[PDB]
Formats: structure tokens, C-alpha cells, sequence
């Protein structure tokens, strides 16, 4: 269902197989480098259950750039792209040995995705910084056009990452607010009273 | 503005439209220059050359070896894996790894550990085309290359801006001199699979297609000898006499 849905959760804990398969995953982890995940935590994450053909989009800074390949490889993904997030002001100018212009988000792609429109956008974003830690929201077009209309998921997302086909997963959303009727009839037979726990 | 959507219009690359790309540098810039050792150049096949033969080891690399995907004699990432870079890298010291923008930002990095450094940079070459507005496994059009900044034992930024070069033409932007250069990590800098066009003081350049060498590892030794053992190459010459 085309509107916004999203499940206020602790990722490590929801039973992801109630939300059936999606043809985009996006994740932006609280890698361990407010509250994070260890690097086990993150490997043990149920992703392989999410999508069956389609693509992942993985943000990464420091030691996550190796951290997160790993898990990549480890959920079952390939690694076929990256894209690079320039940071710049209202002005279009750009914001430990070198300063830091820029964001990188890993391309994973698992099983062979069929009637997706591969190369419409290229693989740098030029976009303005906003608050600590908000990715920018040219990232759903440039989804949006290699996939619409699709099904999509975003891991680790707050209110405003909420968007039409995405389920928005993270634990300072406000609630659960679910309206696919596949999605909300697994839902209540695997979660009766609503209570996430263990 | 949405530069994606306006790339996806035009096919301007949203990079494009990025503006402007204490001073003080200009001093390091010329102290650089004063320590450079004249430039040193060996003519090699690097896959049936022992870069043992390369000595004293070396404070920084520079590894730009010639993929395939640089042209649309080529090394693939087996053959680059199997050189012996541990063996002629100092035990503190730097690699900077041209990885290009597919397979290579996987298999450089198992490179980097291969040869005993850990990642601490990426930096990123973006290409614009305002001159003139596919890999099967890419999602998107690729407009950018990754050189990759590695460092074992104990003012820029990682980004460089230059327009797309004419179609053949692989050289990479002289800009990365620049950044490595600023770093201040030692004397000894190794160029491998440099070419005529990139032989610059302060580098032994090593590579296949260089039509003359004066490379000579005694001569190159004598200038790293006491008292100059352990400049920076940002320092003041040591006086002699
Ligand atoms: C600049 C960009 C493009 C973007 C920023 N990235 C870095 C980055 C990524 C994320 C955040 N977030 C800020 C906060 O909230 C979020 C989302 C909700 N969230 C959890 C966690 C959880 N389980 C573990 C858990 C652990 C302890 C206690 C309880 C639960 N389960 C569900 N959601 C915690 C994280 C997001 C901030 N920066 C760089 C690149």
C-alpha cells in the first residue's frame, strides 16, 4: 500500500519475516565506532529474509567501510556499486590525515533482479548537509527511478526517512502505522497484543 | 534542486555544479621542494621484475597499475595481488592505491591487508562533464575513481574535482602528488607503474613503458644516508659543511 508505513522496534528483536519481500532495502546502522550495535549485532541481523532479487543500499563511514562489506557478503550481497555523497552549504561549496567532503553508501545486489532501470542516475550525490546524521533525499528518487513503484524498506530510519512504498523500521518512530493488509494480517497472528520483545 | 534529477534532464553530472574546485601552503609547497631528491626513473617489467631489487624501503607507494577498465599490457586484481609490496614498503609507511570504480574497491582493499596496511583514506576523483553532458553488474553510471590510502606500523580533503579526460587518456589527476606530498611522511617515494609523463622530483617512478632509466639503488640510497635519514621531506635541508 503507496502511503508511508512505518514499526517503531529494536531492530535486533523484530521478526522481520512478517513484512514479506522487498525489492530495495536501505539501512544507515548506528555502527559501533545514541545507542549502537555491535559488530555482531549487525552481522546477525535477519536481512537475508528481506528480499529474494533487488538491491541494498548500505551507508558506511570509517571502519564501516570494511565492516559493512562484510556484512554485505555475509547477508548474501554483492557489492556492485558505491555511491559517494558530496557534503555541501546553501552555496554548493563542499563542507584524521585528510578532512572529510563526503558519504559513502555500498551497492549491494543479491540474486538477479529483472526490470529494474540500471544507469539512469550516476553515482555521485551533490546535496546539502542538514541535520547531524540525516542522509539526503535525493537517495529516494535515484531509488525511486531505478525501481518504482515498488516495495521498500528502510532500516534504521527516524520520522522524516518516512516516504510513499517504504515501511520505515527504527525505534525513535512514533508508534506503528501499518496499512498493507498482507503486512497487517501477519502482523497481528505473530504480534497479538503489539509487544516487540526478545 | 535536485542535481540527480537534473543529471537524469540534461545528463549534467550533478559534480557539475559544485562551486570553488590562510594560505601558509605555499610555504610547505617550497620546503617540499627544497628536500625533493632529484627524480629517479627505472624502466621495468613489473611481472617478471624482482621488486626486491628496489631499495632502501620505501616511506610512501604510489600503485597505479593499468586496469582494464581504464580503456573503453592490462593487470587484473590476481596479478596485483601477488605482487610483493611487503617486501619493499618500510615498517612504518603508505600506500595510495588507484582502485578504480568496480570490482577493484573490494579486491584493493584485501590488497591493502594482503600487504600488511590498514585503510585510513578513500579518496575520491570525481569527473565532471561540462564539456560534454555500462559495466553489466552497475547500477549507475560510474563518474568517479577511488585511490586508496593505506598506512602499517605506527589542510586537504579526500576529494579531488576534475573534468572527464578525452576518451584513451588514463593519467590520473597530478592532484594526488599533491596530497601526498602535504602528508610530510618521508623521502623515499615509490611510483609504480608511473610513465615519462608522470616522472617528478622528489619520486622513483618504476614502471614498463618508460623509454630511459637512471635509476641506480646505490646512488638513490646515498640520499637518504645520515644526517638525512629521517626527514619528512617538509623540513629545511641539514647544512652541510
Ligand atoms: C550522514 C549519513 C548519510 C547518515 C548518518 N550515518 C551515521 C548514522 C546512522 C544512524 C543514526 N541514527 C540516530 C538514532 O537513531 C537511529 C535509528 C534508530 N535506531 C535503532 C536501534 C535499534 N537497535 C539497537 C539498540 C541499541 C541501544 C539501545 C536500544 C536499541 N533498533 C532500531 N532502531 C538507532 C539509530 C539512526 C545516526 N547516524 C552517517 C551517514
Amino acid at each position: 500500500l503507496f502511503p508511508p508505513q512505518w514499526i517503531c522496534c529494536d531492530i535486533r528483536y523484530l521478526d522481520v519475516s512478517i513484512l514479506g519481500k522487498f525489492a530495495v532495502v536501505m539501512a544507515d546502522p548506528p555502527w559501533d565506532i545514541y545507542g549502537t550495535l555491535t559488530d555482531d549485532e549487525m552481522r546477525r541481523l535477519n536481512i537475508p529474509v528481506l528480499q529474494d532479487d533487488g538491491f541494498l543500499f548500505l551507508w558506511v563511514t570509517g571502519r564501516a567501510m570494511e565492516l559493512g562489506r562484510e556484512c554485505l557478503n555475509l547477508w548474501g550481497y554483492e557489492r556492485v556499486d558505491e555511491i559517494i555523497w558530496v557534503k555541501t552549504n546553501q552555496l554548493q561549496r563542499i563542507i584524521h590525515w585528510l578532512n572529510h567532503g563526503k558519504e559513502h553508501c555500498l551497492v549491494g545486489v543479491k540474486g538477479n533482479p529483472q526490470g529494474f532501470n540500471q544507469g539512469l542516475d550516476c553515482d555521485v550525490i551533490v546535496a546539502e548537509v542538514r541535520s547531524t546524521s540525516h542522509k539526503p533525499d535525493e537517495i529516494y528518487g535515484m531509488i525511486e527511478r531505478l525501481s518504482p513503484g515498488t516495495r521498500k524498506i528502510e532500516l534504521f530510519g527516524r520520522p522524516h526517512n518516512v516516504q510513499p512504498n517504504w515501511i520505515t523500521l527504527g525505534n525513535q518512530l512514533d508508534g506503528i502505522h501499518l496499512l498493507d493488509p498482507d503486512v497487517v494480517a501477519r502482523f497481528k497472528q505473530r504480534y497479538p497484543d503489539g509487544i516487540i520483545s526478545k | 534542486n535536485d542535481y540527480c534529477q537534473h543529471f537524469v534532464d540534461t545528463g549534467h553530472r550533478p559534480q557539475n555544479f559544485i562551486r570553488d574546485v590562510r594560505e601558509l601552503i605555499r610555504l610547505k609547497d617550497e620546503l617540499i621542494a627544497k628536500s625533493n631528491t632529484p627524480p629517479m626513473y627505472l624502466q621495468a617489467d613489473i611481472e617478471a621484475f624482482d621488486i626486491r631489487e628496489l631499495t632502501p624501503k620505501f616511506d610512501v607507494i604510489l600503485l597505479e597499475p593499468p586496469l582494464e577498465e581504464y580503456y573503453r599490457k592490462c593487470w587484473t586484481w590476481d596479478d596485483i595481488m601477488k605482487l610483493e609490496i611487503d617486501e619493499i614498503a618500510a615498517p612504518r609507511s603508505f600506500i595510495f592505491l588507484w582502485c578504480g570504480s568496480g570490482e577493484g574497491l573490494d579486491l584493493g582493499r584485501v590488497c591493502l591487508r594482503k600487504w600488511g596496511y590498514r585503510r585510513c583514506e578513500d579518496i575520491c576523483w570525481i569527473k565532471t562533464n561540462k564539456n560534454n553532458p555500462l559495466d553489466p553488474k552497475a547500477v549507475f553510471q560510474r563518474t568517479k575513481e577511488h585511490c586508496l590510502m593505506g598506512i602499517k606500523g605506527t589542510v586537504d580533503i579526500d576529494l579531488i574535482i576534475t573534468e572527464e579526460p578525452e576518451i584513451g587518456n588514463i593519467e590520473k589527476p597530478v592532484e594526488i602528488f599533491h596530497i601526498i606530498e602535504h602528508f610530510c611522511l618521508g623521502r623515499r617515494r615509490l611510483h609504480l607503474f608511473g610513465r615519462d609523463s608522470t616522472i617528478r622530483p622528489g619520486w622513483l617512478t618504476v614502471g614498463p613503458t618508460l623509454t630511459n632509466s637512471n635509476y641506480n639503488a646505490e646512488t638513490y640510497a646515498s640520499y637518504f644516508s645520515a644526517p638525512n635519514s629521517y626527514l619528512t621531506g617538509c623540513t629545511e635541508e641539514i647544512e652541510r659543511l
